[PDB]
């Protein structure tokens, strides 16, 4: 005669930290599928995507300070990058400042062409060498 | 060794994992934790106990039924003092306790609970299958289990808590200790089920539905 998943919910929101649970109340199992404080806020998605327009790719250790305080892993960075870029190699973009509009709009494009080439795979471009 | 290509394949084929996982965390991939379980990241003498006094009073009528501990013991290094200090009287009312006690601290953890105003009544034996025996260097006897004590307050009298439900003797193996069976949980569903639990210095791998959880690694 109790709904524990009411109450999961109701005392996970006011208990449960806030990277733990969602703002619905439930619990995002982003957090649990990163190990301890490594799992990755969509608040500091935006400081990576703002970085790469301010400072350019491949400039971690230049925008490691601004956006990264201190740490956030510069192959953790790299490995995002080209996530944002919709690529597996993300040679052909080094040393330029990208917008986001851009960073948009190069994803859009590797991955129509990607899917066209058939080398996409997990949304990702994959790139010959 | 002819190995640059080497590790440059392994870059590539490594990558391609993590593209691949956070695609499935994007597309809902769920996580083993059960999706009704109450974790709290906090440290036990920076956490506030009113909060999660007037969070479970005001959601639930009650209290919790059961109680599971495994104390960080000084020998990640929490003060003695500091372990007792923690106001579990004013979490449970009536009900069940459960502490696993090294047996360093056999004696100080039922002094503990004691304390806390629990009466002894039971303890559940954890047997170390190889898979049959346990080697662990005691200083007068060699160590083949740990155990947890079982303490007790409030009327029991009720349905609520099912009485000789259970087992003493535990005889899991020894998961990826240090962690405990997980037939506690199914132990602690026989004494009594469907009901509101707690346990402090929890850790991922302990988070089961209806359970509050807390510890600093989660
Ligand atoms: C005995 S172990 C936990 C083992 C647990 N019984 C299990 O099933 O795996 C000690 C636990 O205490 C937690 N802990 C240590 N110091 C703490 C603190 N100051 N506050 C809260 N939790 C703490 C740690 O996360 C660690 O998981």
């Amino acid at each position: 005669p109790l709904d524990f998943t009411q109450y999961a919910k109701n005392m996970r929101k006011d208990l449960s930290n806030q990277d733990i649970c969602l703002e619905d109340g439930a619990l995002n199992h982003s957090y649990f599928l990163t190990k301890k404080g490594q799992y990755w806020t969509p608040l500091n998605q935006k400081a990576l995507q703002r970085g790469i327009e301010l400072f350019g790719v491949g400039n971690w250790k230049e925008i490691n300070y601004d956006e990264f305080s201190g740490k956030a892993n510069i192959v953790e960075l790299e490995l995002r990058t080209c996530m944002i870029l919709g690529i597996n190699d993300i040679t052909e973009y080094y040393g330029k400042k990208i917008s986001e509009e851009e960073q948009e709009e190069i994803k859009k494009s590797n991955i129509a062409k990607g899917k066209k080439e058939n080398k996409l795979k997990d949304n990702i471009y994959q790139k010959l060498q | 060794q002819g190995l640059l290509q080497d590790i440059e394949k392994r870059i590539l084929h490594y990558k391609q994992l993590f593209f691949k996982e956070q695609n499935e965390i994007a597309n809902g991939k769920r996580s083993m934790v059960p999706d009704n379980s109450i974790p709290i990241c906090s440290d036990v003498t920076k956490l506030n106990f009113q909060a999660l006094i007037d969070a479970q009073m005001r959601h639930a009528g009650k209290m919790f039924d059961v109680i599971m501990m495994d104390p960080p013991w000084q020998l990640d290094s929490l003060s003695d003092e500091k372990i007792q200090n923690m106001p579990i009287q004013s979490l449970q009312q009536d009900g069940f306790i459960f502490v696993w006690a090294i047996n360093a601290k056999y004696r100080v953890t039922i002094k503990m609970i004691e304390n806390w105003g629990y009466k002894l009544v039971d303890e559940i034996t954890w047997v170390k299958k190889t898979v049959k025996i346990a080697k662990g260097h005691g200083f007068y006897l060699q160590h083949a289990k740990e155990s947890c004590l079982i303490g007790v307050k409030g009327d029991v009298d009720n349905g609520r808590f099912k009485k000789n439900i259970a087992s003493d003797v535990i005889f899991s193996e020894r998961r990826g200790q240090s962690q405990k069976p997980e037939e506690i949980y199914q132990y602690i569903n026989q004494l009594c089920p469907n009901g509101n639990y707690l346990e402090i210095f929890a850790r991922r791998n302990n988070l089961h539905d209806n359970w509050v959880s807390i510890g600093n690694e989660l």
